[PDB]
């Protein structure tokens, strides 16, 4: 049949970024550094007296 | 140190001097000699009296809440060990376990050997099983709370004031507590409600002495400022705070600095799990292990890795941590994974993590204290609030610093950048902890239950809270107060005259018109022309501190977008200054001066100094110069201006001439030629004022002012009083009855209904909306999938940047929950609540429907850590929570014998709990 509908009407934006639906996810584990490791420590990295005490 | 002992006592009581006391025998005896503060308070347990421990962490509270069981166990009596939150419970179980054997542990999350002797449970346990009446209390004689303190916490500081009340009087207590200012009350509030003595024993004991460093962002060092001795270093802080006024990666400088001179362990605090592992990041270049250490901590963590199944083995959660780990580096924070939570506090404790990267919680952890504490900030999110931490929590946080047995002092460094305003800091160092006030608040579960049990009442338990007991003793001080204020007021009203008021409104507006010139003179656009060299300038700066009469010395655009006056940096002479500020702290081109710069007053000696200054601290501009010296860093150059200065202000003693904004500076624009009249027109109305030139003056003038500050006081101190009447909460409870009458939970005659009951038993989310939900029938329809997430928005209360696109078998519920929650919130405003109705509906999450909804049907941890940007430690806390709630509704449904609920309940129970979600804890 028709591969569309007619819509005239808004619809409220988004308060939040639209997440991830159980169709796009798979079960590789490696993939979670990628997908949720921004900035963290599974992320991948690179690869791919005395009054005052000196720092010195 | 100094021990300090009271003791509150009940009417006519015999009492005999605690320190006459002589045990016969110890309940149980130490390998080391007791601390008095420990004699003491043993003594009150041994003599069957409560007893308010009040010392720092290190001090060795422990020790008495041991004895307290020991006591207990050899009277064959049961003792109950109370701890905030539940992963403390977790570790107390297994230290108290090992040792007294007869030991067990019920929290949200399990329960284990509940007829033990000896019971460690969280606050919200203790809670329900009394309202729940459980048989249990009547065979306990001793309950112990640890960390009492956290009874002045906002939201959730209620629990323990409520379980206190709702305890048999037989019961004695053991508190352990924060050093807090305030003992003697909540000892007499013991006193007065359990009718019984209560002792309270203090102590500033500490082990071992902590010495304060600060740290100014991009700086080269630190800065002891509080030694062991515990003495301020007034000028090293001086130092401290200039260097930054003057002015990610500095971290990593500190702690190789720390490693460099022998100061590890460390913990570096950080308010926010992001921070954590970031500063994590920078560290993994260094490695601070031995390959013997390696080894050891592989093993280690193998084996409590080993229960888990390979494919949860192979998160990289765990598998990209050990290589952190093996180089002695740690994380800690609510959203790892809890088995690491937990195997790194292990790792901790056994010497293996030199540096432990943590957010605050880990500070209150169980024996986990390291030789050096490093905070990055000092500035936390209430989640929308900006909080300078308190005094008392930079104390608490800084006490885990120095290891009782291996090291000399324990080492505190509080990073600051420019947000850094001296007096908190100064404030925070010389941390004093913060009173113990109640934080009560009337509640439905609550209320519900007072009103289902025969022989107490909300109006009972308002009548005992600490709260109002803080009222009675606080209220009849501020009446003395402001009888002591109405007496000065009523015998200071001799008024002599309104022609006052008349003077006082002249003379204001007056000033306020000069101020209005004083924009347009100094205003760049006006002033920099004249300000050459040597002219004569009056100084105040911040418009507090007078420094009178300066000469310019050279001016300059400020160079880092500032307002117009702060635009430009004008050095002065000044010979006012006081004699001891640190004038060697001045930067040329920094208009924030040092602490410790200021005028000299009455009787001190004054220097001469060149201060720098923005075009708002100028007050006049002279009409006359200064001739300059050539060099004026050349020695005594600035007393030479000095003695200029002084002749001066003795060739015009009274005042120095200024420029006339109009007929020398040309100002002449319409408004202000019109402003200069207006305070032209005032000057002669003035004159023609009586008083003006009369002798009276200060004396009518003083008067005048001091009856509008009396009354100002007066009417200030008469609006604290009218807030701390009981009435207030008690309108507060008559509003929530309504409520509660008009949902259908009770009867107007206040007798509780169905509905209410089934709402008693529900402590792990909104009882009333989850009480409607059921008897409205939203469960009746849903798989126990749906359920479980629909339940999800109960159980979640953590903040997130994604959300889903719920399709319709997950929307609609929601749509229909938010409907009630509405006609809720509805009924709320009705009864004239302070509640937003739609900060309510929303107040109940949803972004994890989905993840709970697929979960339940049979995804992948991997999968729904995909599906959110919620941490994976954070999803299994929620799945906790998750099944705390449907656990309460398995038993309301059970309990109101409706078969199909409770089934469904199970069946959600059964969907949820499996795999990594039903991990069991490396301390248990
Ligand atoms: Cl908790
Ligand atoms: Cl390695």
């Amino acid at each position: 049949t028709a591969p569309f509908v007619v819509d005239t009407a808004p619809t409220t934006p988004p308060d939040k970024l639209v997440a991830p639906s159980i169709e796009e996810v798979n079960s590789n584990p490696n993939e979670l550094r990628a997908l949720r490791g921004q900035g963290r420590y599974f992320g991948v990295s690179d690869d791919d007296n005395d009054d005052f005490i000196s720092l010195s | 140190h100094q021990v300090r002992h009271q003791v509150a006592l009940p009417p006519n009581y015999d009492y005999t001097p605690i320190a006459e006391h002589k045990r016969v025998n110890e309940a149980r005896t130490y390998p080391f000699t007791l601390d008095p503060f420990q004699d003491t308070a043993i003594s009150c347990i041994d003599r069957g009296e409560s007893v308010l421990v009040s010392a720092h962490t290190s001090a060795g509270k422990t020790v008495v809440a041991e004895y307290a069981i020991a006591q207990s166990l050899k009277n064959k009596q049961r003792v109950i060990y109370t701890s905030p939150i539940k992963a403390l419970s977790n570790q107390k179980y297994r230290e108290l376990l090992a040792e007294f054997g007869d030991v067990g542990l019920m929290t949200g999350d399990i329960t284990i050997n509940p007829d033990a002797g000896c019971l460690v449970m969280t606050t919200e346990i203790l809670r329900s099983m009394l309202y729940r009446g459980s048989e249990v209390m009547r065979e306990v004689a001793w309950v112990i709370f640890d960390e009492v303190h956290y009874m002045r916490d906002k939201e959730r500081g209620v629990v323990w004031e409520e379980t206190i009340i709702l305890l048999p009087d037989k019961v004695r207590y053991v508190f352990l507590s924060a050093t807090i200012p305030n003992a003697m009350e909540f000892a007499e509030w013991i006193c007065k409600i359990h009718s019984q003595p209560c002792h309270i024993v203090y102590t500033n004991f500490r082990p071992t002495p902590l010495q304060h460093y600060l740290f100014p962002a991009h700086g080269d060092g630190i800065y002891l400022v509080v030694d062991e001795k515990s003495t301020f270093r007034e000028e090293n802080f001086q130092k401290a705070m200039a260097s930054i006024s003057n002015q990610k990666g500095d971290i990593y400088k500190i702690v190789k600095m720390i490693w460099k001179k022998k100061y590890n362990p460390v913990i570096v605090f950080s308010f926010s799990k992001r921070d954590c592992e970031e500063l994590a990041l920078k560290m993994s270049k260094l490695d601070f292990n031995s390959d013997d250490e390696k080894e050891a901590l592989t093993k280690i963590f193998n084996n409590a890795i080993a229960l888990l199944p390979e494919t949860d083995r192979e998160l990289p959660q765990i598998k990209h941590i050990l290589p952190l780990l093996r180089r002695g580096i740690g994380i800690h924070h609510s959203g790892l994974l809890p088995i690491l939570k937990e195997v790194i506090e292990i790792l901790f404790q056994e010497g293996f993590l030199k540096v432990l990267f943590a957010t605050e919680t880990f500070s209150i952890g169980l024996n986990m204290p390291a030789k050096t504490v490093v905070f990055t900030s000092v500035r936390k999110w209430d989640g929308q609030q900006f909080r300078w931490v308190s005094g008392g929590e930079y104390i608490q946080m800084s006490g885990r610093a120095g290891r009782r047995g291996l090291d000399d002092r324990g080492i505190v460094i509080m990073m600051i950048d420019e947000k850094m305003e001296p007096q908190v800091a100064k404030g925070m160092v010389k941390g004093q902890a913060d009173r113990l006030d109640s934080a009560f608040h009337l509640g439905y579960n609550m209320i519900l239950n007072l009103m289902r049990v025969e022989g107490i009442s909300p109006e009972f338990m308002l009548e005992h809270s600490f709260f109002q007991f803080q009222n009675v003793i606080s209220v009849p001080v501020m009446e003395k107060k402001l009888a002591e204020l109405k007496k000065d007021f009523d015998g200071i009203e001799v008024e002599d005259e309104e022609n006052v008021k008349e003077y006082h409104e002249i003379e204001q507006a007056i000033k306020g018109y000069r101020e209005d010139v004083r924009q347009v003179v100094t205003h760049p656009a006006n002033a920099l022309s004249f300000l050459q060299p040597g002219r004569l300038v009056e100084i105040s700066v911040n418009g507090k501190d007078n420094y009178g009469w300066g000469a310019v010395v050279d001016f300059a655009k400020r160079i880092n977008v500032y307002t117009d006056h702060e635009s430009y940096i004008v050095n002065v002479v000044v010979n006012t200054m006081y004699i001891d500020s640190p004038v060697n702290l001045l930067k040329p081109f920094n208009p924030t001066l040092p602490e410790g710069i200021r005028p000299a007053e009455e009787g001190e000696k004054s220097i001469c100094a060149v201060i720098p200054i923005t075009l708002d601290s100028i007050k006049s501009i002279g009409n006359l110069r200064l001739y300059m010296p050539k060099d004026i860093r050349a020695s005594g150059q600035k007393e030479t201006v000095g003695k200029s200065l002084r002749e001066v202000n003795r060739r015009f003693p009274d005042g120095i001439p200024v420029l006339d904004p109009v007929k020398n500076m040309k100002i002449e624009d319409e408004d202000f030629l019109k402003l200069m009249k207006k305070i032209d027109v005032l000057n002669t109305k003035l004159s023609s004022n009586p008083l003006t030139n009369s002798m009276r003056l200060e004396e009518l003038y003083g008067k005048y002012s001091r009856k509008h500050d009396l009354h100002e006081d007066m009417k200030q101190l008469k609006r604290k009083i009218s807030e701390s009447q009981a009435v207030i909460q008690l309108d507060d409870l008559r509003r929530r009855k309504r409520v509660l009458r008009r949902l259908g939970f009770c009867t107007p005659n206040d007798i509780i209904e169905l509905k209410g009951r089934v709402a008693c038993e529900i402590s792990s989310g909104d009882e009333l909306l989850l009480t409607e939900l059921i008897f409205n029938g939203n469960f009746n329809e849903l798989k126990p999938e749906q359920a479980a997430a629909l339940l999800s928005c109960f159980a979640f209360q953590e903040r997130c940047k994604e959300a889903p696109r719920l399709k319709p078998e997950l929307a609609e519920p929601l749509k229909a929950m938010r409907e009630i929650a509405a006609k809720i919130a509805k009924i709320m405003k009705d009864s004239k609540i302070e509640v937003v109705e739609k900060d309510y509906v929303e107040s109940f999450r949803h972004e994890l429907m989905e993840v709970v909804y697929e979960w339940c049907r049979g995804a992948t941890f991997t999968q729904i850590c995909k599906m959110t940007d919620v941490y994976e430690g954070s999803l299994i806390r929620m799945f906790k929570r998750l099944e705390e709630l449907v656990k309460e509704l398995v038993d309301v449904a059970n309990t109101i014998g409706n078969s199909s609920l409770k089934e469904k309940m199970e069946a959600v129970l059964k969907l949820i709990h499996r795999d990594i979600v039903s991990a069991g804890s490396l301390y248990l």
